[PDB]
């Protein structure tokens, strides 16, 4: 989608394994501001809005 | 800008209490191992104050 008109997914009642996502190598970008990259798959949150 | 003062913020465990740890060595963040050459999931250790 857009910028102006970003969709916003919503991740919940669900298990992820960011480990997967983590070690692609084509993500140029992997900046976590709020959590540490090698704890997303130990912590649990409600709901991931995307 | 002054960055003469430096800190340590990657480690792969936490420090002993009045352990001084100064080892410029690379971190592996990632999944692809660094063999001490910066890169993707390599960063350096020392990052310098604002």
């Amino acid at each position: 989608a857009s910028v102006y008109a970003w969709n916003r997914k919503r991740i919940s009642n669900c298990v992820a394994d960011y480990s997967v996502l983590y070690n692609s190598a084509s993500f140029s970008t992997f900046k976590c501001y709020g959590v540490s990259p090698t704890k997303l798959n130990d912590l649990c949150f409600t709901n991931v809005y995307a | 800008g002054n960055y003469n003062y430096r800190y340590r913020l990657f480690r792969k465990s936490n420090l002993k209490p009045f352990e001084r740890d100064i080892s410029t060595e690379i971190y592996q963040a990632g999944s692809t191992p660094c063999n001490g050459v910066e890169g993707f999931n390599c960063y350096f250790p020392l990052q310098s104050y604002g």
